[PDB]
């Protein structure tokens, strides 16, 4: 349901 | 300059910088961090969520 989830900044 | 954001989604905080998050709260913005993430405050703690899991709110009248 939720976006795809974004990794952490680098 | 602090802009005003509503959460779409819940967002479970993985890491210690992440501000957790539930769909229908009010978050207000800094800054854009990276492309993905924007840094924050919700009832005044600072951290990062994602910019998809919100929607900017427009000025109040």
């Amino acid at each position: 349901v939720p976006p795809p989830r974004p990794p952490p900044p680098e | 300059e602090m802009r005003p954001a509503r959460a779409k989604f819940d967002f479970k905080a993985q890491t210690l910088k992440e501000l957790p998050l539930q769909k229908g709260d009010i978050v207000y913005i800094y800054k854009q961090i990276d492309q993905n993430w924007y840094e924050g405050e919700h009832h005044g703690r600072v951290g990062i969520f994602p910019r998809t899991y919100i929607e900017l709110l427009p000025p109040a009248e």
